[PDB]
């Protein structure tokens, strides 16, 4: 079960990198909302950031966590340096996607998909 | 030589049938050269050639002023050239349809049409296949 | 024989001899050496050997492979290490080419070869972008070809040809938006393979 | 009175179609053939179509090549900065409907998903002459415009 | 080709070249747009005998790579050193 | 063999026509339905049967290399004619 | 074999140094450039008078597609689907069934002209010269939908253009 | 359901919603949002237009190939209305002008034209009819705009009894003549967001219980006109028109408790405070007090 590490040698070190990334994202949201002239609140921007972290809470592989942080840092670099445009930043919010039905009956009415 | 240049200019007014005909082609086609008439198609387009001109200017068409009920005095269109003359005008062949006429077929359009985009005669796509699944039709009479 | 490509035995021997030469000098890393029937020399190495093997081929006096022609990856999902990393090098001094191949999986970094060849910089970014292979100690590893915020690595065999999202302009929000991809005409998959074996010389033992 | 409105439409229509200043997005292959339309054989300038115009003095955008997802936002921004009246000519299969990259994950399947399009020039690429035919077809479209006639009838 | 003698002299002197010998515009020297039909030749496999496909089948002569070492003396270079190029005798220097 | 439906829409040579309740015919309002009037099925039927004096004839569709792949048609049955599978021309063995 | 493009040593004799000084101060090489553009001013332009004059083309030109017929009027297409298989862009969509007289014919033959790359592979693949790229290149439209050709449109193109198409095939078939 | 109009897909651009809609007045403020939401889910949209085709160009990207169809029409020509509606399953009327013209007065846009659309739609067999009226419509209003809206609202209910009638308050949005109107310069107002009104219209098309009903679309908060105009200037970072228009702006927004609203169509009203900056950002070179 011996593998080559990416950065972290265990989950404790991986979690430290996660918290540093979260802090960097949390502090950058107010600037992003201003520079990109977004129509969302800073609270919405930070709520979205927290949502994105939370969905990955179950990972226990430090290598997977390392890659998630690597990708998170690249995403933050694109935002901070304004490589993204307004459309790229707003793609986290799916503003034109009408909500898909979730309960069995609503999905049964509209189509065949599970 | 300058005098000879000017007389050639004046021979273009007479070569076009006088001042009015000279001005018609000048304003219709922005060109007053006089060439040899190679032929005319059933729509009234006239085809000319002058082999002393450089390749590409040695053949030209003076479009008809009316085609398929459309006033084309000012509104000319490259799609107005019928296929038989299309080959000659684009130098895909040497000799015109007056010398080597196309092979006749019964199904070939007798009346050429130009680009019809933007008119009520424009093409509108649609599926050419018939319905695949036939639904069950319930009986007309009542019986529950 | 006018239609058959002629063989070149002189080049086949030279490359075979140099293949042994390389494998004798770097036994720590070389796992396999082979020469193709059209005379291309391939060195297969353990991924640890990337920097030492490339440095030797660049700097050694009987190698002098000073030019990195290309660096790419191939995705082979059936393998435990699905990604094959391919270095194509050119030696102007000896008018010869060589190919070096190693392997990695999704979670195992490869050492960046920018220290050996500065040309490797953008190639490794492209491999990261298209395949998701992470290169360690890269001066600036980030996407290079895909759109900003693009998710996934399109050149993986299990990434769909048309992707997952498509763009359009939306008037209500006055910007370009991304939405799940729907196609008016689905791409039509073709099953073209003949059920009769073509090349007996490559038949795999059953 | 309606005679006056008919002739002013003719005047402003004639001016606009006689002075079409294009902005070309030379995105890919098709840009080469628009260069050949500017080149001496066809000389688009002789129709009043200046060779290159800045986006803010432009009247027609020519989308000449493949529009990727990465480039689509930039193209929309340029269209939104064009002073009106403005027209869009889609040139080549890629811009028309995605063409040979229609099934790609990174390609917009036709620039009409991003901007409205007035003329579609088919071909991969359309010849310089085919593009010139499309430009002259856009001129005829402008000739049909009746902005003042319709204004007078509101 | 229609330029007057004076204009030919003028644009020749201005350019420094004899432009009339190498005009950019094409005239009658181009090939006729209608040509006699071809009759193309056939390849070396167009024979009625001594022509079995197994004797001229390139694809079936391809072989898998030769393995010179697997994980199952004089030094050499990948090829002889390249030879020094020779300066052109047509025109060594612009 | 072009005919119109009760709605007046022309039926194509493939038998296509939108039925009464199909909204899709709105696409033709103010424009037109492209229909080719030269029905191949009727044009081929107008061709006469060729009388030949052998059990087997060949057809390449005419024009040699400009026609179709050359096929051989068996004429042993007198019940019907031999039809070319490519171009639809018909052949009959004489007496 | 190689040659040097820019390996020359300027002469330092006073006559040559003064030659370069005169060029620097009198702009002589700039004047020489003016002569070249002047000589073009008096050359005949290469422009042709489109649409009254057309750029030359060959019989091989790949333009708008069309479906062809035999001389009797029967369709040449037998729904073999080789064109659809080879099409690099999957621009061709075909459906087929036995015709009322039992003939093997298509019920759908669509070409998405905005997917097509005008490569001509379909007309190479066709065994009966049914689908061709014709000589027309002036068919730009005002709407996207107008470039989604179905069988009726393609048959109409064949009837419209056959006179020219047949002559072009006649001039090039011996090269195929 | 005719086979052609059975829904298919996942509700995206290339899907088939099964809606075939004729939208009169599609080239205006409300129309561009309605057509967008119809084309988002793959509906067939027929757009009759009176204006130049150049002025309908912004609608073309809103639907997949073939889904947006344009037609000429004249408000006074019933044959041109019949052409536009005889294949549709729903007709939406968004025709209106905020001012009168030499050729069309308020009695034309708000009575004669809506009645003709309703009558021809009834004759052609159209199942559903959605007619936009006004919250403050009233035959005793000081506004000739609002008096006509009441007369026409009654004639549509009589002519096409199953019509769904929608009565919006002042609508604000990027292209509105409300927030923009103040920025370009006693009474309580309850303005409603454009996207809310659009969603209500779309959900009325689908809801079968909406047939024959009359809805009032209002925003979540009531504001004094003075407090609203003050807020607009603050948001626009600015230091703080016909006669009929002024009367409308000063008409207090009616409170019709008996009518169903946006919550009866599954739509949550959007507060002005969330969207005001979106509309007013371009005007740049403390939330408003609300009535309990
Ligand atoms: C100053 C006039 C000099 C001049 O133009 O002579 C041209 C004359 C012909 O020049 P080219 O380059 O040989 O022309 C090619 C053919 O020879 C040209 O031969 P061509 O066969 O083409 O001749 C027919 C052509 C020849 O064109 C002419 O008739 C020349 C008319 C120019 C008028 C000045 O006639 C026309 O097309 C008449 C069209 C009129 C064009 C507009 C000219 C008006 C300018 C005055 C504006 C004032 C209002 O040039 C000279 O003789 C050189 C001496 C002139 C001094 C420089
Ligand atoms: C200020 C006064 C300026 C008056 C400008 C008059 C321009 C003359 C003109 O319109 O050209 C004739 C034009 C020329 O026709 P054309 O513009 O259609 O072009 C036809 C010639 N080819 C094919 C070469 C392009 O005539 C018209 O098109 C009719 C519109 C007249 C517009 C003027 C109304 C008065
Ligand atoms: C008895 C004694 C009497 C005493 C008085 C004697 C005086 C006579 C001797 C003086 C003669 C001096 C001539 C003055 C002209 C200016 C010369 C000059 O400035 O040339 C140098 C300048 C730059 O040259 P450069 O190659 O860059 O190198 C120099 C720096 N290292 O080069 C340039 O300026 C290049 C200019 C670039 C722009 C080119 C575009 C113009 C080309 C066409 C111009 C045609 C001339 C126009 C004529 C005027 C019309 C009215
Ligand atoms: N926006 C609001 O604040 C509210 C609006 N409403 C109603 O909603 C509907 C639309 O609102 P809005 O979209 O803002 O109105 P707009 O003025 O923005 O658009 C009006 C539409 O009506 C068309 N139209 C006007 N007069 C005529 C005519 N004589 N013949 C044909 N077509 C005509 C216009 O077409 P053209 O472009 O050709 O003029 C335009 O498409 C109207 O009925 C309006 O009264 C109700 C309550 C609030
Ligand atoms: S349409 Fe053809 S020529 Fe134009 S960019 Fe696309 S592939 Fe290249
Ligand atoms: S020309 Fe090429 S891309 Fe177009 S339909 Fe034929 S095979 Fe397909
Ligand atoms: S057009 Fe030719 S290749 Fe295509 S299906 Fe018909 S016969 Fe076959
Ligand atoms: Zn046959």
């Amino acid at each position: 079960t011996s593998v080559k590490p990416i950065f972290s040698r265990d989950m404790n070190e991986a979690k430290r990198r996660v918290r540093e990334l979260y802090r960097a994202w949390y502090r950058e949201v107010p600037n992003t909302v201003h520079l990109f002239q977004l129509d969302i609140s800073v609270k919405q921007g930070r709520d979205k950031v927290r949502e994105m972290f939370k969905k990955n809470a179950h990972i226990t592989d430090p290598r997977v966590v390392d890659l998630l942080v690597i990708k998170g840092k690249m995403e933050l670099e694109e935002t901070i340096k304004v490589w993204k445009q307004r459309t790229h930043v707003m793609r986290f919010f799916h503003e034109t996607e009408a909500p898909r039905p979730k309960d069995f009956l609503s999905k049964f009415y509209v189509g065949h998909d599970p | 030589e300058l005098l000879q240049v000017l007389k050639r200019g004046l021979q273009q007014v007479s070569g076009h049938g006088g001042l009015r005909g000279y001005l018609r082609v000048l304003f219709r086609a922005n060109d007053v050269r006089v060439g040899t008439l190679v032929g005319e198609d059933k729509y009234g387009n006239k085809y000319y050639e002058d082999n002393k001109q450089f390749f590409g200017r040695h053949r030209w068409v003076i479009y008809t002023t009316e085609m398929n009920g459309k006033n084309t005095f000012w509104d000319v269109d490259g799609s107005m050239v019928p296929p038989e003359w299309h080959r000659w005008l684009h130098c895909m062949t040497d000799d015109p349809p007056t010398v080597k006429p196309p092979t006749a077929r019964k199904f070939i359009w007798t009346n050429h049409k130009f680009n019809l985009s933007g008119t009520p005669q424009q093409y509108v796509p649609y599926s050419t296949t018939r319905k695949k699944i036939q639904e069950w039709v319930p009986p007309s009479t009542p019986y529950k | 024989r006018p239609t058959v490509r002629p063989r070149n035995d002189v080049a086949h021997k030279q490359l075979s001899a140099f293949g042994e030469y390389v494998a004798e000098i770097l036994p720590k890393y070389v796992q396999q050496v082979q020469v193709s029937c059209f005379n291309e020399l391939e060195i297969c190495i353990h991924p640890d050997g990337v920097i030492p093997v490339l440095t030797f081929l660049r700097d050694h006096s009987n190698a002098q492979f000073k030019s990195l022609a290309d660096l790419t990856a191939v995705d082979i999902p059936t393998r435990q290490n699905r990604f094959e990393i391919v270095y194509n090098l050119l030696s102007l001094r000896f008018n010869s080419r060589i190919r070096v191949k190693t392997y990695t999986d999704e979670l195992t970094p490869i050492e960046s070869s920018v220290p050996v060849y500065k040309a490797a910089n953008w190639y490794e970014r492209e491999i990261w972008d298209m395949f998701g292979v992470f290169f360690a100690n890269h001066p600036d590893l980030r996407r290079i070809l895909t759109d900003y915020g693009f998710e996934g690595h399109p050149f993986r065999k299990d990434f769909p040809l048309s992707g997952y999202v498509e763009l359009r302009y939306d008037d209500e929000v006055k910007r370009v938006v991304a939405e799940p991809v729907e196609l008016a005409q689905e791409f039509r998959k073709f099953d073209l393979n003949s059920p009769w074996e073509a090349f007996p010389a490559y038949r795999q033992p059953p | 009175g309606e005679y006056v409105v008919a002739k002013l439409d003719d005047l402003i229509n004639w001016a606009r179609r006689s002075s079409l200043w294009p902005m070309t997005f030379g995105l890919a292959c098709c840009a080469v053939e628009m260069m050949h339309m500017a080149a001496p054989r066809y000389d688009m300038d002789r129709f009043g179509v200046v060779f290159r115009a800045s986006p803010r003095q432009s009247d027609v955008m020519i989308v000449a090549g493949t529009l990727t997802n990465k480039m689509a936002p930039a193209l929309r921004k340029v269209y939104d900065q064009m002073p009106e009246p403005r027209y869009v000519v889609s040139m080549g299969s890629c811009a028309n409907g995605g063409g040979y990259y229609h099934y790609s994950y990174s390609v917009v399947r036709g620039c009409d998903r991003i901007v409205p399009v007035d003329i579609y020039v088919p071909g991969c690429p359309p010849t310089a002459e085919a593009l010139l035919y499309g430009i002259l077809q856009l001129q005829k479209k402008i000739k049909r415009e009746k902005r003042l006639r319709i204004w007078y009838r509101r | 080709a229609s330029a007057t003698r004076f204009i030919q002299w003028l644009r020749n002197w201005a350019s420094g070249r004899d432009l009339q010998a190498k005009l950019q515009l094409r005239y009658q020297e181009i090939s006729k747009r209608t040509q006699p039909p071809p009759k193309l030749p056939v390849g070396p496999s167009h024979k009625l005998s001594n022509n079995y496909y197994c004797t001229r089948d390139g694809r079936r002569e391809a072989m898998p790579p030769s393995i010179v070492m697997s994980s199952q003396k004089k030094a050499v270079s990948p090829a002889p050193p390249i030879k020094r190029w020779e300066l052109s005798q047509d025109e060594p220097y612009l | 063999g072009v005919r119109t439906s009760p709605t007046g829409e022309k039926v194509t040579h493939t038998g296509q026509v939108y039925d009464d309740g199909d909204y899709r015919k709105v696409r033709f309002v103010g424009r037109q339905k492209e229909v080719n009037e030269n029905f191949a099925i009727d044009l081929i039927a107008e061709q006469p049967v060729s009388q030949v004096g052998s059990r087997v004839i060949s057809c390449d569709g005419g024009g040699g290399a400009l026609g179709h792949p050359r096929v051989y048609i068996n004429l042993d049955k007198e019940t019907k004619t031999g039809t070319c599978g490519y171009c639809g021309l018909q052949f009959r063995q004489q007496h | 074999t190689y040659k040097y493009v820019n390996l020359r040593e300027p002469s330092m004799d006073m006559k040559s140094v003064t030659d370069r000084a005169a060029q620097t101060l009198l702009w002589t090489e700039l004047i020489r450039g003016l002569g070249m553009t002047l000589s073009y001013l008096f050359r005949e332009p290469a422009t042709i008078n489109y649409p009254f004059e057309k750029g030359p083309l060959s019989p091989r030109f790949r333009g708008e597609h069309a479906l062809r017929r035999y001389p009797s009027g029967e369709e040449r297409c037998i729904a073999c689907k080789l064109c659809e298989a080879v099409c690099p862009a999957q621009a061709i969509t075909i459906e087929a069934e036995p015709r009322a007289d039992g003939s093997r014919r298509t019920t759908r033959y669509d070409i998405d002209m905005t997917k097509c790359i005008y490569c001509g592979f379909c007309q190479e693949a066709c065994p009966v010269d049914a689908i061709v790229e014709g000589p027309n290149f002036e068919f730009s439209t005002e709407t996207h939908e107008e470039l989604l050709y179905n069988k009726e449109k393609l048959l109409n193109n064949g009837d419209k253009w056959e006179a020219e198409i047949a002559a072009n095939i006649q001039a090039d078939y011996l090269y195929r | 359901l005719h086979h052609a109009v059975i829904p298919h897909g996942k509700g995206g651009r290339s899907s088939v919603s099964g809606i075939v809609a004729t939208v009169f007045g599609a080239t205006g403020f409300l129309g561009r949002y309605v057509v967008n939401h119809l084309g988002r889910m793959g509906s067939q949209v027929i757009v009759p237009h009176r204006c130049e085709p150049y002025d309908t160009m912004h609608l073309r990207p809103m639907g997949d190939l073939g889904q947006i169809i344009f037609m000429d029409w004249n408000g006074r020509d019933k044959d041109s209305i019949r052409r536009a509606v005889e294949h549709s399953s729903v007709v939406i009327n968004l025709v209106g002008r905020e001012w009168e013209t030499q050729n069309f007065d308020f009695e034309d846009v708000f009575v004669k034209i809506p009645q003709a659309i309703a009558q021809v739609s009834k004759e052609a067999g159209v199942e559903k009819f959605i007619h936009i009226s006004h919250l403050n419509a009233d035959i005793k209003s000081s506004s000739k705009y609002l008096r006509s809206k009441a007369v026409g609202e009654k004639e549509v209910r009589e002519t096409f009894p199953e019509a769904t009638i929608i009565k919006p308050a002042e609508i604000f949005g990027r292209e509105d003549r409300f927030l923009n109107y103040f920025a370009n310069i006693k009474t309580v107002k309850q303005p409603v967001y454009i996207v809310d009104v659009t969603k209500g219209i779309i959900n009325a098309i689908k809801d079968p219980d909406a047939r024959g009903k009359t809805f009032a679309f209002v925003g979540p908060s009531r504001y004094l006109l003075f407090d609203l105009v003050q807020y607009v200037f603050a948001v626009a970072h600015r230091p703080f028109t016909t006669r009929d228009k002024v009367e409308r702006i000063h008409t207090t927004d009616k409170i019709l408790p008996h009518l169903p609203g946006l919550e009866d169509l599954g739509v949550e009203a959007t507060p002005l405070e969330l969207k005001a900056i979106e509309v007013l950002r371009r005007h740049r070179t403390q939330p408003a007090k609300t009535i309990p």
